[PDB]
């Protein structure tokens, strides 16, 4: 599946109601690539940690 | 406060508004309700609506 | 409320400048928004089979990402205009914070790979005579001999260096209450995973 | 001495050899030691080992290169100067210089000059390539190049050499290369019956900051402007001269009495006491000018009684009626209205008319198809000149040389124009590649745009 | 059920334009 | 092989009365010919406004439609000329089909392989050997030599279609469309008519370009030949015309249909003048103009909506239009669920 | 400012000098405090940087180095002789290693800086290496202390342990190319300076003892600078300095002297300025206003680092011991450069730098003005003095002295001494100097040589600019209106003005392609065409490399072709070369121009062929040192080697041509060697003529390439990363991803970075710094270079293998892909025509 995402990536390239919510399609942070999609956290030498999380 | 009040119908750009409170509270409640604190009706972040 | 980021290399692709560049260019940054056009130039956007770009020309090795048109916009893409040049690399800051105040605030901390001052090339340069010839004055110590090394607010001091901006003043002026974004910089970095 | 006995001279293929290009190369676009290849007509880096022009000489077999600046030839693959008469048609082709007997001799021609390609043309009538629909300023350079004065002042290059230039002055790539394509068009010995401008055009653009563009086509009146003003500035030293070779050609002198028009609600006993407070009052004010705008009466905006739809017309000394002390131009401003009678001083030796089409509206640009009568021999000035200046201008009679005429609404038209051989004369009309033989008399049956006169 | 005509781009492509036509 | 779709930019209006009535004494008499152009040289009136039409053909005649089939017809003698024309009309005994040549040797003795001239649009279809087109590319550049390759730009192109499926401006193929075009136009003398180059398209299929565009009848047509660029034969999609060779009996191109622009901006501006010239009329009669305006539209192309899926979307912004009037004319407040019964 | 021009005429009283190292290393911040010491009223703003010589508006956006700036400012010693610095800043990416060169041949000293947590690079190493391939002086400055002390909080001995390794590191470095023994470098000769750019703290061990003796006084400074580095200790018992410990724990001298009290004030400074800060500054002498003390951390620490420290005299005096001046480090200059030798009068007199002899400048650069139609050349005077409105002779990289066509008069306009951001006007400009000559851009396209017209006839030009690394990466660039065809080309001429490794080149097609070395050099490329140049719409194509061709099989037959004249016959062979010795014969370790019986013996040597065989080596094929060579094996009782000789000529300008045009898909021929072995020449002059044997020469080198196996060769990028020790796997995964396997991965000695060296496709790291960047989340960093020429898989003449439009082939169907589109690239014919 995931093979032929590039290739369609490629050929895309080359050839009354009130909304509270936010629509899932508007998402934009969908990748087919392994690296941008599983990205390596920063570690912050193992002493830096991301805000607001525990 | 699109719930509690209903301001909207009387001005829609207000929506603009009401969609970042909400958006705010994604950004907050999941930051907030993350470790042993599940979700529930405890947060009280109030600083960014 | 403070996220531990010593310099904005975090913020490679996923800057302000980087948006702008990305809402002239009508894509858009994975993590990043989407914008309507700037331009619509639609009967511009679907251009001919022309013999420059022609596809039966083009090696194909790697698909050309948004990132890349953002990350050299004037290289990868026609037309690059209202374009934004990001900050190509702040330097790495290797900032090793302490986790123990008991603890010397200069100290050479296990996450330093070791010198290994090496011993198999005799290092050999011009020293004179030893204790022969040159003597200093009575009157002569190091500059700071009175100053230890390093107080308690050493390692306090040089952490405030590497911390938010509204952390790393020794003064400032004051803010209103409502001009204080407590989370502008939980969404300005990228969505945490899962 | 392998030189003189040169195999290849049947090679040369006068046809194809087009030197209007750009003087690069094709392969490595440097515009220095520029080769051009005699046998295909295409230039090169340079002679020279290891060169863009060697490998062309041993790839397409083509041995004999003419040198663009030095005007010298050579074989590459020996690498070896080539000396034969026959080859100086084409170095003049290149770079034809004019002997001061010669260019006298230009006005006394009446000789059909025969091309390489047999088509009999006349030196100076020729034919500007349009490139890209830019008309109006081949007009305006035909126009410039009939006019004897100048010719004759640009076609030897030390009049307009060695002169001081400031060091940001590109103003003198305008000058440097009119005379170029001036001594092209003037050239008798043109390989081809026409000339391309595309050189020049280039210099038009950069000095002139992206307006009148090659693409685009302008105005022909203010390209003339512009063009006559940069002239003026791309010669002399870092000061301009007062006296240039378009001072003294083409312009005069001027003098306008520029009284202000009180405003019409004010009283009567107000407006006059305005009038006596010296603020509404003439003031004669000279000025130089490089042509003479005429304004045309407005289009008569209904049918005829009897002849529905009749052209409208004017005779040419109604239109001049501009100019002298009787008459009077309401010239209207969103601030006040003004009086401004003309009154002209010297006469140049050579007279611009410019007459005033492409009026902007309060809408859109609207032309004035208004037919001017004028004649093509002889007129007078003498009425149109002061009394005090009468005496020192003996002569105030021009002929028509030069002609522009616009064909087409504003939005897109065409810039023909008709010369008058100045050694036959007989009148030409040239619109681009066309040349044709329009009788004297069908001229004055134009819509005139610009016209070009001289006081002999 | 509100009536509204809705564009069948990609609706109802699955059959033919014969179908219910003698 | 390319073809040349264009059409006479005025021939109605430019059709010289001198000219029409001797080329008609040439096959009427004399009598109707002198009839027929006096009919055509009256006084056109409007209003207060009135003048004398002594240049053009006025076409609101009854037999104006046989003048103008008559003078296209002088036209195409212009182009074909007399030895391509009686080619392809054969013998006058055994007058020819409408696509067809009485020997394979006369098909293929001419670059011109395949005309019909309509009402003004007149579609040419030339095949050209390698030598042929060679030597036009060099005949058409020798008067207009292109060196900033300059020749793309100006080249319209079927915008409808994909990038892939659309014609590509390859510089041989885009200076041959433009020789073909000149040649063309070098034969019409240019005061009895003339052929423009922005109003009409020019399409040329190679190794260079596998498709054969061009529109006719409000048809935007593809040929995609099945020997080179045809990974499947498919027959489910009903939108897509299966051509067949009469001798082979065998699948050798693919016709592809769509529904022109024009035909679509047509559309929309009847049901535009349907909506708006509505205010006091009733609601039978706006469904009944609607309702014909549609009939007409679908059983004409009845292949080509499919394809279009502009088409859809414009068909069911029209009846939601119409739908709207009615609710409207019903009550000032739109409903919420109106029921389609 | 008057005995600035004054101090132009003394040669020995300049110094000219270029500040180079790896990215981000405080070059142009260590210019801007130069430059704050030297001008009263320009001062950085506290929180952004001053960025003093990045002019341009890339650079003030994209925060890199783009283009060398000069900067000609007086600056005092530490005894207070105020010399002359001529200082050329640099960038320090690697892609723009050519805009080094330019300043690197016009300078005749080099200040490496190396940054202290980051120490050697790879750019460093690269600069390092170029720089002593000109047979320049080597002075060393470590920039960044405060990362040891504000960044890694090291302890003061093991700050002194990571700047000895870092020192020992470039002297390792230096022995792999300088066999002169002067080029070792220690703090303590004066050769190595450390410096704080940021917090403005510039010290060498000279400086810092200097420092000390006015701070209590009789005191040697220089014999006290003797003793102040290395395993040399200090006892206060005999107050005297031991080179064993004379207590258990007794740090070094310094470490003591100089590292200890360095640490002691940024820890005051940082962390105690309410507290002990007035006291310390009490100690040390530095007053302080009480609004000086209200400024924030790092401003204050700036300002406190200026007042202790005063002046950047550690480097000055550094600079003006270790770096030769003009007069006397002319020779060496003139000797690597001039293309005449030393040996030459002209020569000779340059050799002395004398102001009053004939003009010869050496234009390296040339920088375009505010609207960007004209150009200034700079370059340095190497003899005589040039004048303002003066006719003068511009020369170019083809003239030679038989042929004055490449050589154009021009008149010299104004002429400016150049200080980064402005200009002072001069008149003269004496021998020695650095100058901006204006009205001579007409003639030079890259690199020429001014001199006097009318005079010193017998004057050829200075060697053509050679680089570090090749460029590569290729764009193909049109305009995307065609009527605007011609500004592009003016466009196209204006930046192969402005980039000396730039290439555009016009091919059959009609496509103009631009050579460039990486992603962010070709970036900055196209934005100097669309933005300043050609002010028009600009379609780029989508970025490749240039490939090369090899063989890997001996011809299989003879291959032989005759002229059109049918009386000449060349019979050759084409075999591939030995390894490492195209690599010879690049790096210039063999020369043809070589005395011909060692030039054989070579060969008989280190590759054993043949001393006649070897003997019989015509030329280096396509290039005086390209990587073909032609050999000559004609049977002598066949063919008459006099008779060979007549024609020899001919046929090395049809190996040149056809080694540089390649058959395959019309690019460079790589580690071939043809082999002639039947020459068949017609005994008439006339009938062997050059016309008809180049053309045939170059058929039958490529009848012989293509019998022997052909083959693609693709470049190779050699790229080291510095990322943390957590990112390392990451690193591997994305060069795994894109067809590139690690070589090596070492931690960063005295920091948690670990750099990550590795091999990449050319044609495969388009966007690989983007995807290290982002896959990392920016923890990781990646700069590319040029390493060598690789064989890719797969047979290149494969006509069955079938070529997919829109997908990434795979490995053995590259080799033929790589070649068919580049053929569609380059107007060729489908196939490789054999026949032809």
């Amino acid at each position: 599946k995931d093979k032929s995402k590039e290739l369609h990536a490629i050929k895309e390239r080359y050839l009354r109601k009130f909304v509270f919510e936010w629509d899932a399609s508007e998402d934009t942070s969908i990748d087919y690539n392994p690296l941008y999609k599983e990205r390596h956290q920063v570690q912050l030498l193992g002493r830096g940690f991301i805000a607001g999380i525990d | 406060v699109g719930q509690l009040t209903g301001m909207y119908r009387y001005k829609y750009k207000l929506m603009r508004q009401i969609r970042m409170c909400k958006d705010l509270k994604h950004l907050i409640y999941y930051r907030f309700n993350t470790g042993p604190v599940g979700k529930g009706p405890g947060c009280g972040f109030w600083a960014a609506g | 409320l403070l996220t531990d980021l010593v310099d904005d290399n975090y913020f490679y692709l996923f800057d302000l400048k980087a948006f702008f560049t990305s809402k002239a260019l009508n894509m858009a940054i994975p993590g990043g928004p989407k914008f309507e056009p700037l331009v619509r130039d639609i009967n511009l956007q679907d251009e001919d089979w022309n013999e420059f770009n022609d596809i039966n020309k083009i090696i194909i090795r790697q698909p050309i990402r948004t990132e890349y048109k953002i990350a050299f916009p004037y290289l990868y893409n026609n037309l690059p205009h209202h374009v934004h040049l990001t900050w190509y690399h702040t330097p790495n800051v290797v900032f090793i914070k302490t986790e123990d105040p008991d603890l010397p605030a200069f100290y050479f901390d296990p996450l330093i790979n070791p010198i290994s001052h090496r011993h198999s090339v005799k290092s050999q340069e011009p020293l004179p005579d030893d204790d022969e010839e040159f003597e200093l004055p009575e009157f002569v110590e190091p500059f700071l001999k009175d100053t230890p090394l390093y107080t308690d607010n050493t390692a306090n001091g040089i952490a405030l260096l590497w911390a938010p901006r509204p952390f790393n003043l020794r003064s400032g002026r004051t803010r209103r209450a409502l001009d204080i974004p407590l989370v502008k910089n939980w969404y300005r970095e990228h969505c945490p995973a899962g | 001495r392998r030189s003189r006995h040169c195999p290849y001279l049947d090679t040369i293929n006068r046809s194809v050899l087009d030197f209007d290009f750009e003087k690069l190369c094709s392969i490595s676009l440097s515009h220095i030691n520029a080769y051009a290849c005699l046998v295909c007509g295409k230039y090169f880096q340079g002679r020279g080992l290891k060169s863009h022009a060697y490998i062309h000489s041993v790839q397409f077999s083509h041995h004999v290169f003419l040198n663009l600046h030095t005007l010298k030839f050579y074989c590459l693959p020996d690498n070896y100067e080539i000396i034969d008469s026959s080859l100086e048609d084409i170095t003049y082709v290149l770079k034809p210089t004019f002997t001061k007997q010669q260019i006298a001799n230009l006005d006394k021609q009446a000789k059909l000059s025969r091309a390489y390609d047999g088509t009999t043309y006349l030196p100076g009538i020729v034919g500007l390539n349009n490139i890209k629909a830019n008309d109006y300023a081949n007009a305006v350079l035909q126009a410039l190049s009939n006019v004897p004065p100048l010719r004759n002042y640009f076609l030897e290059e030390d009049n307009y050499k060695n002169i001081k230039r400031p060091p940001g002055d590109i103003m003198f790539l305008l000058v440097q290369r009119f005379g170029e394509l001036m001594r092209k068009l003037w050239n008798p010995r043109n390989f081809k019956a026409h000339v391309s401008p595309h050189e020049m055009l280039q210099a038009v653009v950069l000095c002139s900051k992206k307006t009148f563009q090659i693409t685009k086509q302008g105005d022909g009146v203010d390209f003339l402007s512009w063009f006559l003003n940069a002239l003026h500035s791309a010669l002399g030293g870092t000061k301009k001269k007062k006296k240039t070779i378009v001072t003294d050609v083409f312009q005069g002198s001027m003098r306008i009495f520029t009284k202000k028009l009180p405003h019409p609600d004010l009283p009567a006993e107000e407006k006059e006491q305005l009038l006596h407070n010296d603020e509404y009052q003439e003031t004669m004010v000279e000025s130089t000018f490089m042509y003479l705008t005429l304004d045309l009466p407005t289009a008569p905006l209904y049918k005829d009684e009897k002849e529905q739809l009749i052209i409208p017309q004017v005779p040419l000394f109604n239109i001049l009626a501009k100019f002298n002390g009787i008459t009077e131009k309401e010239y209207k401003t969103y601030k006040e209205n003004f009086l401004k009678r003309f009154q002209l001083t010297k006469l140049p030796p050579y007279l611009i008319f410019c007459i005033k089409r492409f009026t902007k509206n309060n809408f859109f640009v609207e032309k004035n198809p208004t037919i001017v009568n004028f004649p093509i021999t002889n007129v007078d000035l003498r009425e149109y000149l002061s009394e005090e200046v009468q005496a020192v201008h003996k002569n105030t009679t021009y002929d028509l040389i030069a002609n522009i005429v616009h064909d087409g609404k504003p939005s897109e038209g065409s810039y023909r124009i008709h010369v008058l051989h100045h050694g036959t004369g007989k009148w030409y009309e040239l619109q681009d590649l066309q040349v044709t033989d329009i009788l004297p008399q069908m001229i004055t049956l134009s819509e005139a745009y610009i016209q070009i006169w001289k006081r002999r | 059920p509100t009536g509204e005509v809705l564009s069948l781009v990609g609706k109802l492509e699955g059959t033919r334009m014969g179908d219910k036509a003698q | 092989n390319v073809m040349l779709e264009s059409r006479f930019e005025k021939m109605y209006e430019k059709i010289d009365l001198t000219l029409l009535n001797r080329l008609l004494r040439l096959i009427v008499d004399h009598n109707i010919a002198d009839y027929m152009t006096a009919k055509n040289n009256v006084v056109i009136n409007y209003k207060d406004m009135n003048h004398t039409n002594s240049y053009g053909i006025i076409r609101g005649l009854q037999f104006a439609s046989f003048i103008v089939q008559y003078y296209g017809l002088v036209m195409d003698l212009l182009v074909l000329g007399l030895h391509r024309a009686s080619e392809m009309a054969g013998p006058p005994q055994m007058p020819n089909d409408f696509l067809s040549f009485q020997d394979i040797a006369t098909e293929a003795a001419h670059p011109i392989r395949l005309f019909c001239r309509y009402i003004d649009r007149i579609h040419i279809f030339f095949r050209f050997t390698a030598d042929e087109a060679r030597d036009l590319i060099q005949r058409y550049l020798t008067e207009h030599p292109d060196p900033n390759n300059e020749n793309i730009v100006g080249y319209n192109n079927k915008k409808c279609w994909p990038r892939d499926a659309r014609m590509r401006l390859m510089k041989h193929d885009v200076n041959l469309g433009r020789a073909v075009f000149w040649d063309i136009k070098n034969r019409l003398p240019r005061s009895v008519t003339t052929v423009q180059w922005e109003n009409s398209f020019v399409s040329v299929y190679s190794k260079d370009n596998p498709n054969l565009l061009f529109n006719m009848c409000g048809f935007e047509c593809r040929i995609l030949p099945k020997c080179r660029t045809s990974y499947e034969e498919f027959t489910h999609k009903d939108g897509v015309w299966n051509l067949q060779n009469e001798v082979t009996k065998e699948r050798t191109a693919q016709c592809f249909l769509r529904v022109d622009d024009e035909s679509m901006q047509r559309f929309h501006n009847r049901v535009r003048q349907i909506l708006m010239a509505s205010g006091s009329t009733t609601f039978t009669k706006i469904v009944n103009k609607w309702n014909t305006a549609l009939i007409g539209l679908m059983t004409y192309f009845r292949e080509a909506v499919v394809n279009t899926q502009e088409l859809l979307d414009l068909l069911v912004k029209c009846e939601n239009k119409i739908q709207t009037r009615i609710k409207i004319g019903l009550n000032s407040k739109m409903p919420s669920r109106f029921p389609p019964v | 400012m008057d005995f600035l021009a004054d101090l132009m005429d003394n040669s020995e009283l300049i110094r000219n000098v270029t500040l180079c190292g790896h990215l981000h290393h405080g070059k142009t911040c260590f210019v801007d405090c130069l430059i704050e010491q030297t001008h009263p009223e320009i001062r950085k703003r506290y929180d952004q940087d001053l960025c003093y010589t990045d002019i341009l508006f890339t650079e003030q956006e994209r925060g890199v180095g783009i283009k060398s700036t000069p900067v000609t400012v007086v600056l005092p010693d530490t005894k207070g002789k105020s010399y002359l610095f001529n200082i050329m800043d640099t960038p320090g990416h690697v892609n723009f290693s050519d805009e080094v060169t330019a300043g690197l041949r016009i300078s005749d000293g080099v200040v490496l800086f190396i940054d202290a947590a980051e120490g050697v690079m790879l750019n460093t190493e690269r600069l390092i290496k170029h720089a002593v391939q000109e047979r320049l002086a080597v002075t060393v400055c470590i920039n960044k202390i405060d990362r040891l002390i504000l960044e890694l909080k090291l302890p003061p001995t093991d700050a002194y342990y990571k700047l000895r390794h870092i020192v020992d590191e470039v002297n390792g470095l230096i022995s792999m190319y300088s066999t002169d023994e002067n080029l070792i470098l220690s703090p303590l000769l004066g050769n190595v300076c450390f410096s704080s750019s940021q917090y403005s703290i510039c010290f060498t061990l000279g400086s810092f003892a200097k420092i000390y003796a006015d701070t209590f006084g009789d005191i040697n400074y220089q014999e006290f600078a003797k003793r102040l580095w290395g395993d040399i200790y200090f006892n206060p018992k005999t107050r005297k300095f031991t080179k064993k410990a004379p207590t258990s724990s007794s740090q070094r001298s310094f470490v003591e002297f100089i590292l200890e009290p360095l640490y002691k004030i940024l820890a005051q400074v940082v962390g105690d300025v309410d507290t002990s800060l007035p006291r310390t500054l009490d100690e040390l002498g530095i007053h302080l206003t009480k609004e000086e003390l209200k400024l924030n951390i790092r401003p204050l620490l700036r300002l406190v680092c200026k007042k202790f420290f005063g002046e950047f005299t550690g480097f000055v005096d550094m600079c003006v011991q270790h770096i030769p001046s003009p007069k006397v480090g002319a020779k060496p200059k003139i000797e690597h450069t001039y293309t005449g030798g030393v040996d030459s009068d002209l020569g000779e007199a340059m050799s002395d730098c004398d102001p009053d002899g004939p003009l010869m400048c050496h234009t390296t650069k040339m920088y375009s003005t505010d609207d960007g139609v004209q150009f200034h050349a700079f370059g340095r005077v190497l003899s005589g003095t040039i004048h303002a409105g003066q006719p003068v002779k511009v020369l170019g990289e083809n003239y030679t002295l038989e042929d004055e066509e490449d050589s154009q008069i021009c008149t010299v306009g104004r002429l400016w001494i150049s200080v980064a951001r402005y200009h002072i006007e001069v008149n003269r400009v004496p021998a020695g100097n650095w100058v901006l000559i204006e009205g001579v851009d007409q003639p030079i396209v890259k690199t020429a040589t001014i001199t006097e017209p009318r005079g010193n006839e017998e004057a050829q030009i200075f060697r053509p600019l050679k680089f570090n690394t090749t460029s590569v990466i290729k764009i193909a660039v049109e305009p995307v209106n065609p009527s605007e065809l011609p500004k592009m080309l003016d466009g196209l001429r204006k930046v192969n003005k402005s980039y000396p490794s730039l290439t555009t080149k016009v091919e059959e097609s009609g496509e103009h392609v631009i050579l460039g070395t990486g992603e962010l050099y070709l970036d900055c490329v196209m934005h100097d065409l669309r933005k300043m140049y050609s002010e028009i719409d600009i379609k780029v194509a989508d970025p490749v490399v240039t490939f090369c061709e090899t063989v890997v099989e001996t011809s299989s037959l003879k291959c032989f072709a005759e002229t059109p004249n049918k009386k000449n016959k060349i019979t050759m062979i084409a075999e591939p070369l030995e390894k490492g010795l195209a690599e010879d014969i690049e790096n210039e370790v063999v020369q043809i121009t070589w005395n011909r019986k060692k030039l054989g013996e070579f060969f008989q040597t280190k590759y054993d062929w043949d001393l006649l065989a070897a003997r019989s080596i015509w030329a280096f094929g396509p290039d005086a040192t390209g990587p073909n060579i032609l050999v000559d094996d004609t049977l002598p009782s066949e063919v008459d080697k006099a008779l060979l000789g007549s024609v020899k000529d001919s046929i090395v300008q049809g190996f040149q041509w056809g080694t540089r045009e390649g058959p395959l898909c019309d690019e460079l021929i790589r580690n071939v060697k043809f082999k002639i072995l039947d020459a068949v020449v017609a005994q008439e002059p006339l009938h062997r003529g050059g016309g008809q044997i180049i053309p045939t020469a170059r058929r039958v080198v490529y009848s012989a390439f293509l019998m022997a196996t052909p083959r693609l060769m693709e470049p190779y990028y050699f790229v080291e990363v510095q990322a943390p020790a957590d990112c390392v796997s990451a690193v591997y995964t994305v060069l795994a991803r894109r067809r590139g396997h690690v070589t090596q991965d070492a931690p960063i000695p005295g920091s948690p970075l670990y750099t990550i060296k590795a091999f990449i496709p050319a044609i495969d790291s388009f966007g690989f710094e983007t995807d290290l960047r982002t896959h990392t989340q920016g923890q990781a960093f990646s700069l590319s270079v040029f390493h060598h020429w690789q064989i890719v898989p797969g047979d290149p003449l494969d006509k069955s293998i079938v070529i997919r439009p829109l997908e990434p082939q795979p490995a053995p169907h590259l080799a033929r892909e790589f070649m068919i589109k580049t053929r569609r690239r380059k107007g060729l014919s489908e196939d490789v025509s054999i026949s032809k």
